[PDB]
């Protein structure tokens, strides 16, 4: 049971119809909005809805 | 047991530090009699076949080769120190100093993570690798 | 015709103390917000289940105060390495929307 | 190999 | 060769050799500088110490020996533990000590009485269950056969 070496990617140069398909199907883009904002002024949900 | 070959001669240990450069060299300066060094050796044996592809761990006996305990001043019963390509990397444990671990780490996962972080820092060249742990406290509750 | 005096069963208090101890011990690398949320959930459950009996059981109130103090101490240790001399409750008890930990505590923490 | 070192450690404990 | 050849620096005063009681171990006087006069003085001092230690020495020694004998009943050394096995273990021949493979590669029928008891209990219950009034049963044959009677 070997352990993978502590190495990472070298550099990024490709994108679009070559690596974008994987980033659109598998790592599909989420909403990225209405789920990361907090609205520090108001309170949308209940005090203990969680 | 203690499958990790202890470098009896001090100069042999130094050459072993100069032997490997592409991996992590960890020397256990603890004396094999004490139970704390026994637990350290057990933890090393847990990661003996895991971090082997990325590190080379050797044991040491301060009684056999005293120069390491007199120059580096390793007075702890079992202190774990690192040396990467003739550069003793420092782990940011937060215990006031960073030369040794000085704690009988009974968690194999914690030791593996520390070894991986030390290797990453040595690759990045940071002489003081930020340890991904809150070692400044007992981490118990 | 009578008066049914009530109090939290010692088994329930033991379970609550065990849950608090586990949450404090199994905090680990979890963010302070996560620990605060877990403590708030535990306190909400304990108070909503034993709605009335949580007051008569003075032992339960003392246990709740001790648990809140332990959680605050753990949060302070996670924030400050040393022991903070009377850290303000604003750090702990401020709601999540304002950026605080959003702690719901039944202690007598006078502002 | 490791047998001698193990015996040496055992004899002192 | 010293450790300076490795180019390493800092960041018998060992902690194991040190202690709270009696400080560190070892003798502050080196064992080297001795002589015949040293031998005579050491002999006189040791004789005086032994004489001053013989007050209760006999009774203390006897009691300690009895206590050690008693503790031998409940304190087996790890070595002692496997001592009996290790003594007989030497009887393995060279072929036996070389064929050890790598670790990488009438009678009592207990269940018979249980099965008999279970069968008897089931038979008795079924006899009791045969007296039931309206226990229903849906035949799996019909249900499975008529399962595909509404399939697309």
């Amino acid at each position: 049971k070997p352990l993978p070496a502590p190495l990472d990617g070298q550099r990024k140069k490709r994108g679009g119809r070559r690596y974008r398909k994987m980033k659109e199907r598998l790592g599909l883009t989420e909403i990225r909005k209405q789920a990361n904002r907090m609205s520090f002024g108001e309170i949308e949900e209940d005090a203990y809805q969680e | 047991s203690y499958m990790l070959p202890h470098l009896h001669n001090g100069w042999q240990v130094d050459q072993a530090i100069l032997s490997e450069e592409d991996r992590v060299v960890v020397i256990r300066f603890g004396h094999d009699w004490d139970p704390t060094c026994m637990k350290m050796d057990e933890v090393l044996y847990s990661i003996a076949e895991k971090v082997k592809n990325f590190a080379v761990i050797y044991l040491v006996d301060i009684t056999e080769v005293p120069d390491f305990n007199k120059m580096y001043e390793l007075y702890d019963p079992c202190t774990v120190m690192f040396f990467f390509r003739n550069k003793h990397i420092m782990i940011d444990l937060g215990t006031g100093n960073n030369n040794k671990i000085n704690w009988a780490m009974e968690d194999k996962q914690e030791m593996v993570d520390i070894i991986e972080t030390v290797y990453r820092g040595a690759r990045k060249g940071r002489g003081l690798v930020v340890s991904p742990k809150d070692y400044s406290t007992k981490y118990r509750y | 015709t009578a008066q049914c005096f009530l109090r939290v069963d010692d088994e329930s208090m033991q379970r609550f103390h065990n849950r608090v101890r586990q949450i404090l011990m199994a905090s680990g690398s979890t963010t302070f917000t996560k620990i605060v949320n877990k403590w708030n959930t535990a306190l909400i459950g304990l108070m909503t289940y034993f709605r009335e009996a949580v007051v008569n059981t003075q032992e339960l109130l003392d246990l709740l105060v001790k648990c809140e103090n332990k959680i605050q101490t753990r949060i302070k240790i996670g924030l400050n390495s040393k022991m903070p001399s009377r850290f303000p409750p604003v750090v702990f008890y401020t709601p999540k929307e304002l950026g605080g930990l959003g702690m719901l505590s039944m202690g007598h923490v006078l502002i | 190999d490791i047998e001698s070192s193990l015996k040496q450690l055992a004899e002192r404990r | 060769v010293p450790g300076l050849g490795r180019g390493a620096t800092g960041f018998d005063l060992n902690d194991t050799n040190y202690d709270e009681f009696n400080g560190y171990a070892g003798s502050l006087f080196s064992s080297g500088p001795y002589e015949k006069d040293d031998e005579e003085a050491d002999a006189i001092y040791a004789a005086l110490d032994k004489r001053m230690d013989e007050r209760r020495k006999e009774r203390r020694e006897q009691r300690e020996k009895e206590e050690i004998e008693k503790y031998r009943m409940e304190r087996p050394k790890i070595q002692q533990q496997f001592s009996d096995l290790k003594r007989k273990l030497a009887e393995v021949t060279e072929e036996e000590w070389l064929s050890i493979p790598e670790v990488g590669d009438g009678e009592l029928d207990m269940r018979k009485i249980g099965q008999a008891r279970n069968t008897l209990m089931d038979m008795r219950l079924s006899q009791v269950s045969d007296s039931v009034s309206g226990q229903t049963v849906v035949d799996p044959k019909g249900y499975l056969t008529d399962l595909n009677s509404m399939i697309p």
